[PDB]
């Protein structure tokens, strides 16, 4: 055994749980993409206060407002900052866990240099 | 399914387990409404029949109704 | 040992920044091909694109020789069986970059009738699988020289 | 201010020593049923104001304010119920440690019954049943004497001291149990049920007795009351601190020099009252292992918090612990304040009315780690297994009884835990090693048996 | 009944009913020796200990109904092997 | 399939959606 | 008439002095339960119906609180976790280990809800043991093991109630208490046989099966 | 522990007769009368309890009649002399004895009474002598922790209590006279300080009467 | 599972034929008998299975004393 499992008394399951805390599968259609463009995000609002902007969702959770509409209508800093890159670039697939080869030569390697086989670390 | 009779399930001489000849006799698809169902049946040329559920009928509960005044004779007595 | 210590910790927020950055990359896809991508989902350093039908070979042009999304190989095709649906099918296509060291996935769907473009003029390793998605459920590859 | 010099003057229940009658002859000369039938016509809201302005507040250990409770009694748009309305008394006197309400009853017994007719003038009760004790018999017997020479003079009964005021007394001798003091498990009790309790909702003011609105009072707290009523409220507000105002009852007992029985005004220090009115420690103050200043359902308290605590339920609260029936038990340092502790899980395992799963299951497997913890068979970590299982119980109950079943252990653990390490440090090196559940090593099932380890508190 | 529902190839057919003496007990175990892969799911579920898996392999024969292993044919077998298992499981027990 | 659990097992999950990308609560006012 | 509230966000209307687990079956958030069967009355013994309503401090039972306007409800928030919990700890402090020989298994609630809403693991090891209880016999059709029963109080709500059998009741005090006729009887009714579908837990199973 | 399920017996079944005298049915009667006339079931304690004193235990024939009168099921009554525990539906002796073991009786020497009385009687709790006269039973508080420790016996509390005392109180119980009530020897007093009376020392007492609001 | 927490090297080739693949081969040999010396030099104690017995079935003698370890068992194994 573990010791904070095997512990019997500030051991409850609830925060133990690690499967009914199982992350969600999002799903973003364009409609809920064109709402991130023309108004933005909690981190970055660009919303009116009240039942204006209430509203103003509406008008996208509906056909009201198309997604080359509002990319058309997007600024430099919109686009460039949260479409692309700050410095205007794509991104690139990311990687969760990138690995930067190495190679070995001579001694170390696992066949000498005149074979067709190297070694990489 | 429905079941044919003569080739649902009968008993073995050899051990004792139960054989079939009907192909249908665990398969259950499951769908998520009512429509889907009756459409990929007709597509595929079934013929169905449909068993509307029963639902239970919503009606009051007070926890105060066990303890309510009796200004004749008791009906019954209660427990708890 | 005496006593053995193992902390708790969720195995998903190890993903959170991938998770945001595969969000900003389908944005970017999104954006970029509006005409064809009709959703993205993210689950888990897994990405999902939902097409149609029609624009897989140009999605696919797209995530094979684009500079920043080489998914130059073929991982998989499937096919899943969704009665309820009106398109009861839903072929899958998994993709790999040895390049960026990332995978992609692309969902279409499809009928008993309704045909699925092949990505054969792309990828020859899907012939195969191709066939196996026809004879295991149904679904029929236009242009397969040989299904 | 620094308060306990309540003096006779000022003291309610005369009598409390037998220096008088009981007989109504002389409960007379005491001023009990003096000036009852203008008292009843002054009517419901002018009883219920004064009873508010003095601040009574209950006595059966729950201090919610009375008037206030007796008014929701009297809401708008009462009287086109169409139906009696009841007063109960809570004379039952299940709590360990506690013996005020026996000699309010067998020594002054015509304050309770003016007091059971003035709340129920204040309340329009047709009625009032009184729950005693079966264990209480001779005292149930004099309250009916007295009861019944009432009736003689018509202090109750049908024109009620001779006003327009209906109004009959009944004396209902329960045959033994502590749960049955609860306020619900006492009507049930009356409605020839088990004394199961129920839950709030349906409060007993709305629905209560045969289904009827009722209330239920402790025996001082109706006792008192005529008198506050005659005598004017405003100096019961100048006894004791704002909030936790006049004269309480005190049962102290235990490790005493001279254990009494007593009357002062609340706020009194508990030192005073442990070295004055009683002839102080058995072996001095310094002799103090601890006190439980309410009874069994209030967790102990160490001396340090004994040097200047006030005896309100204010303070006492504050101290993460509560003033019950004002009944003290003390408790010297030549004692096994464990012992005490498992008795009174054992106390309430024989209590529980079974009813609701905490209860039922949680007093056991408290009693079963009590009895452990008394010869040390357990781990140091089963105490905070103990303290968890203390909070499975304290707010998934119906009654309250469940919290009282808790409480007093969470009290010995946050103070006399070093005792319990010790004894279990003893239990390994006396006799043995222990595991988790009081299981040793050479332990096993034999033959329909464990053999292999000593097995507490098993008696059958 | 969770031998019969964990086994993965479905080989076990049991049929219950209250003995005489009024306790739960089988009137009917068989296994189908050609359906089974030996998981040794089936000497994990039981809370009891009572199927079990044996060292023997040697149990080869010429018909297809002698390998219908029913409930006399087990009984027999475990009245045989018995040592064999108690040194396994005294040995095998601790880790499961 | 039969002894199917009648109780819903896994309730819903957590969600790990950054907040660049949730769609903004107006301020109330 | 219908009255309006909030359940874990979500807004549904009900009648008054409904109970409050009703409303919750109407807006589809799954509460659990063992005392509560919608055919009989109420009781609040189970204790495992708890939520957390913003009026008051504790958590309170749905299958007995009235639903009144305006109220909040939520059914998540670690409270209401740990409740549950505690109580599926204490219900299964004295249940003996008899699920193979249970003709419920694979159909009780006590298996499902300590699976979903309790412990992996309990901390139960007493070695003065369990609780233990004698079986009755109360007839042919309806089979006992009474160290199973949870004190519900169903079977007692139905005989009493719906079918008119009165002879099913709740002796002694406490832990000690027993469901059953005080002396040797037959529960005479011809819906006898509906009490076992009414417990939840194995103590009363059909005979020929 | 409690007992909660009856077998049946040649002394102790439902075929033994049971008839309250014309004297407790006077006195039934009267009882019944305290309620009203539709929930007459809430009578079902104090009758017990008459027929328990009638009939020196609680038979199922007791429960029967009382259900019977009352036109409630008896199993209804089962339940009541079940959960209280006053009703003993065993048959006991002459002289209940019951000793209080709680904390306060405890501290003040209770387990010394509790002994002498086991080796006086050479009887364990629950359990009844050869003569069929002393049945012994620890309990809970019974409302006398002052004058601790304590004890009682058929409804009469003797209080403050010494093994000696109680050795002896029981030798005068088991022939003849038994002492009265209260505090042992009465050389100590009911609930008044032991040394004497501190707080209430006057012999005419204040009349409240003298001491009014000026109101009223 | 644990790659990154134990070194190992990845054998690459030229020419695409055969004999690259069956030289990678036995690279893989020897890289991974290298793997198999630094695990059985460091085994960590603790539990081999996780230990939420809603997934995992729970030892025996919990199973056989213990009543939600017995429900588990049963749950996960019906
Ligand atoms: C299980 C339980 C038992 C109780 N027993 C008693 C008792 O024997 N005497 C008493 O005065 N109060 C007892 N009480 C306290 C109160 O009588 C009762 O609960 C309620 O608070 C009435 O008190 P009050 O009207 O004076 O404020 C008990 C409370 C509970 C929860
Ligand atoms: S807490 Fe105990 S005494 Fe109170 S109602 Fe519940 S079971 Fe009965
Ligand atoms: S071990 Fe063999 S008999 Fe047991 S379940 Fe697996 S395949 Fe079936
Ligand atoms: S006791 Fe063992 S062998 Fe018998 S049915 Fe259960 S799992 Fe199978
Ligand atoms: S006997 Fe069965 S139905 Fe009745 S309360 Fe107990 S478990 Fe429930
Ligand atoms: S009633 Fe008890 S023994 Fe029977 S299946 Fe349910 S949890 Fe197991
Ligand atoms: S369902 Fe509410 S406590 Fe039983
Ligand atoms: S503690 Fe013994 S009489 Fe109260």
């Amino acid at each position: 055994s573990s010791y904070p499992t095997n512990d019997i008394a500030e051991n409850p399951y609830w925060k133990r749980d690690h499967r009914r805390a199982y992350p969600q599968t999002a799903f973003f259609d364009q409609k809920t993409v064109t709402g991130l463009l023309e108004l933005g995000s909690e981190a970055t609002p660009r919303i009116a206060d009240g039942e204006a902007g209430t509203k103003a969702l509406a008008n996208i959770a509906n056909g009201g407002v198309s997604f080359t509409q509002a990319l058309g209508k997007s600024s430099k800093d919109v686009i460039y900052g949260e479409v692309l890159t700050v410095n205007g670039l794509p991104p690139v697939a990311p990687t969760l866990a990138p690995k930067q080869w190495k190679i070995i030569e001579g001694e170390a390697a696992i066949y000498p240099k005149g074979y067709p086989c190297r070694t990489f670390h | 399914w429905d079941i044919v009779d003569v080739a649902n399930r009968w008993e073995n001489d050899l051990i004792g387990w139960q054989s079939s000849g009907d192909y249908m006799q665990a398969t259950q698809m499951k769908f998520t409404s009512k429509e889907s169902a009756i459409k990929f049946a007709n597509k595929q040329g079934w013929d169905f029949y449909i068993q509307e559920p029963h639902h239970r009928k919503f009606r009051v509960k007070q926890y105060a109704n066990n303890f309510v005044h009796s200004y004749g004779k008791l009906k019954h007595i209660r427990t708890k | 040992v005496d006593e053995v210590y193992e902390p708790i910790v969720n195995p998903a927020d190890r993903y959170l920044q991938h998770v945001s950055d595969l969000h900003q990359y389908a944005k970017y896809i999104m954006a970029a091909l509006p005409k064809y991508i009709q959703g993205f989902s993210v689950w888990k350093d897994e990405l999902t694109l939902h097409v149609a039908p029609s624009a897989v070979i140009p999605v696919t042009t797209f995530l094979r020789d684009n500079t920043s999304t080489q998914y130059k190989s073929i991982i998989d095709i499937t096919a899943v069986d969704y009665p309820s649906r009106e398109n009861r099918f839903e072929v899958v296509y998994n993709f790999l970059s040895v390049r960026h060291n990332s995978r992609i996935r692309l969902k279409t769907y499809a009928t008993e009738v309704t045909p699925v473009p092949s990505i054969t003029c792309l990828y020859e390793g899907a012939n195969w699988f191709e066939r196996e998605a026809y004879d295991m459920y149904g679904v029929f590859f236009e242009g397969h020289p040989d299904l | 201010r620094q308060y306990g010099g309540l003096k006779d003057q000022d003291r309610i229940f005369q009598n409390l020593y037998d220096n008088y009658g009981w007989d109504l002859a002389s409960a007379r000369k005491q001023g009990d049923w003096y000036k009852t039938k203008e008292l009843i016509l002054k009517g419901d809201t002018w009883i219920i104001d004064e009873i508010k302005k003095s601040g009574l507040r209950g006595r059966g250990g729950a201090g919610f304010p009375s008037g206030l409770k007796w008014s929701f009694m009297n809401p708008p748009g009462w009287e086109k119920n169409e139906g009696p309305r009841y007063l109960v008394v809570n004379a039952d006197e299940g709590e360990p440690g506690t013996c005020k309400d026996r000699e309010i009853m067998r020594k002054d017994p015509h304050k309770l019954v003016e007091g059971c007719l003035l709340a129920g003038r204040a309340m329009n009760a047709t009625a009032a049943y009184i729950y005693i004790r079966g264990e209480f018999y001779n005292e149930a017997a004099v309250l009916q004497t007295a009861i019944n020479e009432a009736y003689a003079a018509g202090l109750i009964g049908k024109d009620a001291c001779g006003s327009g005021y209906d109004f009959d007394v009944y004396i209902h001798r329960g045959m033994g149990a502590y749960v049955c003091g609860e306020e619900t498990s006492l009507i049930e009790s009356l409605e020839g049920k088990a004394g199961k309790p129920r839950l709030k909702p349906p409060f007993p003011a709305g629905v209560g007795l045969f289904g009827r609105p009722s209330t239920v009072t402790n025996v001082e707290t109706v006792a008192v009351a005529p008198t506050i009523l005659r005598r004017g409220g405003d100096w019961f507000a100048s006894f004791g601190r704002e909030r936790n105002s006049g004269t309480k009852l005190f049962c102290i007992s235990g490790n005493v020099n001279e254990p009494c029985t007593v009357e002062e005004e609340m706020s009194i220090p508990l030192r005073e009252l442990l070295e004055k009115h009683c002839g102080g420690i058995k072996g001095g103050w310094d002799n103090l292992l601890g006190v439980i200043p309410g009874g069994c359902s209030v967790p102990i308290l160490p001396k340090n918090i004994c040097e200047d605590v006030l005896m309100d339920f204010d303070a006492l609260k504050d101290v993460q612990s509560g003033l019950g029936t004002a009944a003290v038990i003390v408790i010297n340092k030549q004692q096994d304040v464990i012992r005490a502790i498992q008795r009174f899980a054992a106390f309430y395992k024989h209590e529980s009315c079974g009813q609701c799963t905490p209860c039922r299951e949680g007093t056991t497997w408290l009693l079963k780690a009590m009895d452990r913890f008394r010869t040390g068979q357990a781990k140091e970590r089963e105490i905070d297994m103990l303290y968890e299982l203390t909070k499975d119980i304290e707010g998934h109950t119906i009654c309250a009884l469940g919290d009282a079943a808790a409480w007093p252990i969470q009290g010995l653990i946050r103070n006399f835990r070093p005792e319990m390490e010790t004894r279990m440090k003893k239990f390994h090196d006396e006799v043995g090693a222990v595991s988790v559940g009081g299981w040793m090593k050479d332990a096993r099932v034999e033959k329909g048996k464990v053999v292999g380890a000593p097995l507490p508190g098993v008696h059958h | 009944k969770l031998c019969e529902a964990i086994c993965p190839a479905l080989a076990i057919t049991i049929d219950a009913e209250e003995r005489i003496d009024g306790s739960r007990r089988t009137t009917k175990y068989d296994i189908d020796m050609t359906k089974c892969i030996y998981c040794g799911y089936c000497q994990e579920s039981c809370p009891v200990d009572a199927i079990v898996e044996t060292p023997n392999v040697e149990y080869a024969t010429e018909t297809r109904e002698e390998l219908l292993y029913n409930k006399e044919k087990l009984l027999a077998n475990g009245d045989k092997w018995e040592l064999e298992l108690q040194y396994a499981l005294d040995a095998d027990a601790p880790y499961r | 399939s039969a002894g199917s659990t009648a109780w819903e097992p896994v309730g819903p999950g957590r969600d790990d959606r950054p907040d660049s990308f949730k769609l903004p609560t107006p301020k109330p006012e | 008439a219908e009255i309006e509230l909030t359940i874990d966000g979500h807004k549904v209307s009900i009648e008054a002095g409904s109970a409050l687990i009703q409303a919750c079956e109407k807006a589809g958030v799954t509460v659990p339960r063992y005392c509560y069967h919608d055919k009989l009355a109420i009781a609040g013994n189970c204790r495992m119906c708890l939520v957390d309503v913003e009026r008051a401090p504790k958590p309170v039972a749905s299958c007995a609180y009235p639903v009144a306007p305006g109220m909040v409800v939520r059914t998540d928030t670690e409270r209401v976790k740990q409740a549950r919990e505690n109580v599926m700890e204490m219900m299964l402090q004295n249940h003996p280990l008899d699920c193979p020989v249970c003709d419920q298994g694979g159909e009780c609630d006590l298996q499902d809800q300590s699976m979903r809403y309790g412990r992996d693991r309990g901390r139960f090891t007493e070695i003065t043991g369990k609780r233990s209880t004698e079986d009755k016999n109360i007839g042919p059709l309806v089979k006992t093991s009474m160290n199973r029963c949870i004190h519900c109080t169903r079977c007692v709500r139905f005989a009493n109630d719906i079918a008119g059998a009165p002879e099913l009741g709740s002796s002694g005090r406490g832990n000690d208490m027993q469901i059953g006729t005080y002396l040797e009887k037959n529960l005479n009714t011809e819906l006898s046989g509906n009490v076992i579908d009414l417990c939840p837990v194995g103590a009363l199973t059909n005979k020929p099966y | 522990h409690i007992v909660s399920v009856h077998r049946n017996t040649e002394n102790n079944n439902p075929s033994i007769p049971f008839e309250f005298s014309p004297e407790n049915m006077k006195r039934a009667e009267e009882v019944i009368a305290k309620y009203p006339p539709q929930y007459k079931k809430a009578a079902v304690m104090p009758l017990l309890d008459i027929g328990q004193r009638q009939l020196g235990y609680t038979s199922i024939s007791v429960m029967n009649y009382v259900a019977k009168l009352l036109e409630m099921p008896p199993m209804r009554v089962y339940e009541v002399a079940t959960f209280y525990t006053m009703y003993n539906r065993t048959p006991m002796g002459r002289y209940h004895l019951q000793i209080c073991t709680t904390t306060p009786c405890q501290l003040c020497g209770s387990d010394g009474i509790m002994e002498a009385v086991q080796n006086t009687l050479n009887i364990k709790p629950g359990e009844t002598t050869k003569d069929n006269l002393f049945t012994l039973s620890e309990v809970e508080c019974l409302g006398a922790c002052v004058n601790a420790p304590m004890m009682a016996i058929n409804d009469d509390y003797y209080e403050d209590l010494t093994p000696e005392g109680t050795v002896k109180l029981l030798e005068d119980c088991k022939a003849g006279k038994m002492p009265t009530p209260g505090p042992e020897n009465h050389v100590r007093r009911d609930c008044e300080p032991a040394s004497g009376q501190k707080v209430l020392l006057s012999k005419e007492p204040h009349n409240v009467a003298d001491f009014l609001q000026e109101g009223i | 599972d644990a790659y990154d927490k134990v070194d190992f090297d990845v054998p690459v080739g030229m020419n695409g034929d055969c004999y690259d693949r069956y030289l990678i081969r036995m690279a893989e040999f020897r890289q991974s008998l290298r793997i198999i010396e630094q695990c059985c030099n460091d085994m960590p104690a603790g539990a081999v299975k996780v230990e939420d017995f809603k997934i995992n079935s729970p030892p025996r003698n919990l199973m056989k004393e213990d009543m939600e370890a017995l429900i588990h068992h049963f749950l996960l194994y019906t």
